[PDB]
């Protein structure tokens, strides 16, 4: 069909992929669609142990946006690879996951991904590299084209599923680290994760959310994950799957004029449960709109427009 | 079936205490209200607000088909704000019903039941009194409000039999001064179950003074997005199991004091 | 008054600015309202020699914001030393002026620099180092410690009012540029300029603006300039006019809990062009609603907390 | 005196072709405008999206404190779609009028006026015919479209006397076939002032046919900002005066030939 496209490790009926952080498993919002509509899920956040999270409150309004720190709670690998993981197999045996992997040391890293893809169902692993080494001085892996390529040639090893890395927009020059994440192995790209915000309230003048500062998204931050998807897409031949703000199938074929492949949706679900179906189902349609033959197409026309 | 979202019509809105609320709601969604204490996920009328605002349902009539909140605002660049602008004949997008309520099965009417309630933790109370009406249990139900400007919902609890109603006002200008927790410590009997529903140190103070009993339900408010529990937003720790969150969306609104930690 | 604020250089009769770029040289729209209303004004960018700017289309709409390529259009130094300042002069003498001064290389900064104070308005200037450099490979200035520092200190050396120097928050840390700066000499600091951004035309596919990218700007940047502003704040003793997304007297009053000490407005006045008087005459009802005393206290509290 | 700004009330809006709605303002903004050609800058109901749009003035009534617009929406993303959600009695927030309209002050009974548009570039050119109409000299008005489904304004403009009005469509759906340049090479006269208003093509066409005119008016779009000339978000080049910018908000939106390249 018009919608579907091939990317490594994925094999997906249409570009449509909920977004890491905003779908948990998806056993929530399964209640309310049948999940085999979408592409693909990027689940929550795995780390090694388990993790509580940050304190609240962990979330705030923006204009076009919202802030979270969430912190990266989650079950931990045991659990994950025990209960949710094939929970989503039971229910939806032929609906391809992408393992969103987090942690803290390159070890916890590479111990993820040596264990996660023997799920039958994880088809690929998506490196959250946007979080605090402790090796290193609370530094993100994603600012460090050295560590980075560090660590993905270290994850690469042990992995028997393929592996994109999901990239931070907080950079100076985001180009030295997609050509050092392409060159140590990386099957793919996701960006972007969230931009750095603050809130304060104004009747305690402290800052609204525990954790001080916490990660910017949605349509506000559209026209920067844009701008970095045609950076980088100009300077990788490794694909990219596009994310920050989507919240109609415009914006999903936009991601498209920029180079992604496929379009992950993350805060819009929390404003309307129904927009992944509801973007999937009008996509036909805004693509007549612009005479837009399929997907797997525009790829290749944008690819080498470019 | 399940609907779980819907552009619900505003039958009427006043503003019936001061910068707060009352909308009333006609739509499919409340058939399938059941236990008091859910709420709602409203969408601001502002497309910079993505948000969703959480606010208890007050009371419902499933003939009529229609649903009742009361919601303080903000100022004028709050989403509150917004929604009170809407008037009669406007739709608004709603999620829900949401969340566990307060349980009312295992209630019988020798059991003596006491309410307790704050500011806006009062209106998902008043759902609460009209079904435990019928089970014609006796019931004591203390209010406690900052001023008299905050007053709500005082002739809808008077109407209701079986009802010893006592309000209170932090500055005395109603009732009894000081806070509801003065009148919680007065009553002279031994209470089977207690709802409760109000600002955290409201919630606090009875929790504290019947840490020993069992049937203690607590509806909790925090932080919310998603509204469903995928996006770990809105987590309370449990007390019965340590590490593990709860999520008020989800798990909650209210839960047993056994599970909280204030 | 409660709002008046004094910082180097400015005795400002309350803390509104209109941020450079967003009011020209006040001549329209003093049509609107008598200027003297203002706090100051940051007029547009001065380069030494004039400069047409970029080819339209120049600006975008975004999510609760815009994006900008002007390319710092302007007369150029004779002419604004000669023309625009002194009408600013006749008409407001008592108005203190924020003399933004952009550039290609060094050079041509310090010749600005040298010349702009001579205005008797210009009370200060408001080194915009978001441009790029020439000497360097179109890298910008505000991106590299040592060559901001330079560059600060090079202009330090011939103004005969303080210097301010206005951070980029397209950075990776911020904080090296800010300690570099106000190491240099910098008498304060505005924070912050714009993102970075595109949009792209669903029916031509190409880029919406000719300059493909552009500076995003807004509500939808507020998290974004509250964060980096929080950030220095920690870090400097040399005040701080933030600006980014203001709309209200409560993002004004947010900025102060940041760390501002006068809040510059610029984007906001395209949608009201009585933004910046409205601002004013409702910021006193706001802080009463928040219990707050003068805005020269604030500020002090808020040092304090910190 | 100068309001600049102003909440008008929309009096009516209805869609009179594909997408092309007409809504009738009611205002004191009205009172202040003069030259045919003025445009106004409006202010999208949708608090995301912050920059005004701005749309020609298609024709007021002075004593009836009201003006017209027309103007083509996008699609459910876009923000004159919402403006066309808009409904009669809403108030909708108007800067204006803004620019540099068409003179018609020196046109006198004896010279012979051309009239050239295409598209939405129409409207502005009604309230010109009206205001021409009243010197009694004689004009000849060609309109382009691209469809019959996109024609608007045509029984107004047959309406006027004095006026010989030839309308084009791109595929032949009504009257001549082909574009509004097409007609333009069958005039047979000497024109002595041309107004012109319409898609670039079109509006490159009529400057290169009369190069020579020195009283040929060309009225301008671009993206806008600001709407009233401190952004430079609108330029063009000056032919005039090399390096020097034309402000299409300012300046303009209506120039001579002499000033513009293309
Ligand atoms: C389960 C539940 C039930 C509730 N029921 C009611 C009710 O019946 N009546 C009522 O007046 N209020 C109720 N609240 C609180 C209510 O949600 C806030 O008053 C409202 O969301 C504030 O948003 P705003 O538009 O007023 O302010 P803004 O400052 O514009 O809101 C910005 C963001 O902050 C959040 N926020 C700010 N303060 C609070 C708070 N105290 N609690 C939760 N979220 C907050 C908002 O939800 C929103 O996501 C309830 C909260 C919860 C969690
Ligand atoms: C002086 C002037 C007079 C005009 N008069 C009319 C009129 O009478 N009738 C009419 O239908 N249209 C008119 N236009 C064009 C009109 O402004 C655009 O149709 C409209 O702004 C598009 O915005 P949107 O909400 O439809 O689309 P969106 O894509 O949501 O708009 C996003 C941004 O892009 C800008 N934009 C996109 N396309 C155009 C364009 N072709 N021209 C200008 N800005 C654009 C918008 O102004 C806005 O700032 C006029 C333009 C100008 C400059
Ligand atoms: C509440 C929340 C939780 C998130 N959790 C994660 C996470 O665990 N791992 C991750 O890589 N990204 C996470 N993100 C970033 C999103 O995956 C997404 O890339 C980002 O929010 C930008 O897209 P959006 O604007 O459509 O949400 C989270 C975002 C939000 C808002
Ligand atoms: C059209 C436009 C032009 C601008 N021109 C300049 C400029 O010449 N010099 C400068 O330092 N900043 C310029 N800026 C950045 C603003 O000064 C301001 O700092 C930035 O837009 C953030 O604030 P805001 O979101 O309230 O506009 C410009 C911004 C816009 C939108
Ligand atoms: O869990 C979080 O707080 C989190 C992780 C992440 O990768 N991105 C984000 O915005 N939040
Ligand atoms: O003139 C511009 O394009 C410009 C300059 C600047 O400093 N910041 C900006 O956003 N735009
Ligand atoms: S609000 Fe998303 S988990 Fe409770
Ligand atoms: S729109 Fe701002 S200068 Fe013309
Ligand atoms: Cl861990
Ligand atoms: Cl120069």
């Amino acid at each position: 069909n018009r919608l579907s496209v091939k990317l490594p490790g994925l094999d997906l009926k249409n570009p449509i992929i909920p977004a890491s952080g905003c779908f948990g498993f998806g056993e929530e919002y399964a209640k309310y669609y049948d999940l085999n509509k979408l592409g693909s899920i990027m689940v929550k956040a795995t780390t090694l142990h388990p993790r509580f999270g940050n304190p609240t409150p962990r979330v705030a309004e923006t204009a076009s946006g919202m802030l979270n720190a969430i912190g990266l709670q989650n079950p931990g690998l045991e659990v994950i690879m025990a209960e949710k993981l094939p929970w989503l197999n039971e229910n939806f045996p032929d609906l391809p996951i992408i393992a969103n992997v987090a942690g803290s040391e390159e070890d916890d890293y590479v111990a993820v991904c040596a264990k996660i893809g023997d799920a039958p169902n994880v088809k690929v692993i998506e490196l959250n590299i946007s979080c605090p080494n402790v090796k290193h001085g609370g530094q993100a892996f994603g600012t460090d084209p050295d560590v980075a390529a560090a660590l993905v040639k270290a994850c690469k090893a042990v992995s028997k599923v393929p592996l994109y890395v999901k990239l931070s927009p907080n950079v100076t020059d985001i180009v030295p680290i997609a050509k050092a994440v392409e060159a140590a192995g990386a099957d793919g790209l996701t960006m972007i994760n969230t931009l750095m915000g603050v809130r304060f309230d104004l009747k305690t003048r402290k800052p609204v959310l525990a954790n001080i500062t916490g990660g910017l998204s949605g349509p506000a931050i559209k026209p920067v994950a844009l701008k970095l998807i045609h950076q980088v897409a100009q300077v990788v031949d490794i694909p990219i799957i596009g994310m920050g703000g989507v919240e109609s199938a415009q914006d999903v074929l936009e991601m498209y004029m920029a180079g992604a492949s496929a379009v992950a949706v993350g805060t819009a679900n929390f404003a309307d449960p129904f927009v992944c179906p509801k973007i999937i189902e009008k996509l036909p349609e805004v693509m007549d709109q612009y005479g837009i033959d399929s997907l797997e197409n525009l790829i290749q026309e944008v690819k080498n427009s470019k | 079936m399940p609907k779980l979202q819907e552009m619900m019509t505003i039958v009427s809105q006043r503003e019936v205490a001061s910068n707060i609320f009352e909308m009333v709601l006609k739509g499919e969604l409340v058939e399938e209200m059941d236990l008091p204490g859910q709420f709602l996920h409203l969408a601001v009328p502002n497309a910079s607000m993505l948000l969703r605002r959480p606010i208890s349902i007050s009371s419902w009539d499933k003939v009529a088909k229609t649903c009742t909140i009361l919601y303080r605002i903000g100022d004028e660049t709050s989403g509150t704000y917004e929604i009170s602008k809407l008037q009669s004949g406007a739709k608004i997008d709603v999620m829900g019903p949401l969340g566990n309520g307060f349980p009312v099965d295992e209630v019988v009417s020798t059991d003596k039941i006491l309410i307790v309630g704050g500011g806006i933790g009062v209106p998902p109370l008043y759902e609460l009194a009209k079904q435990l009406e019928e089970k014609n249990c006796q019931m004591t139900i203390l209010l406690g409000f900052a001023s008299e400007k905050v007053k709500i919902l005082e002739k809808e609890f008077a109407e209701l039999k079986n009802v010893s109603l006592k309000i209170a006002t932090d500055d005395g200008s109603y009732g009894t001064k000081g806070h509801v927790g003065m009148l919680m410590e007065e009553i002279d009997f031994e209470v089977d179950a207690l709802y409760t529903c109000g600002a955290p140190a409201m919630l606090k103070a009875v929790a504290k003074k019947y840490e020993q009993l069992e049937r203690l339900y607590i509806s909790m408010e925090s932080r919310m997005a998603c509204g469903i529990g995928a996006c770990y937003a809105c987590v309370e720790h449990d007390k019965e199991d340590e590490n593990h969150a709860l999520k008020v969306c989800e798990d909650g609104p209210v839960f047993l004091g056994k599970q909280l930690l204030l």
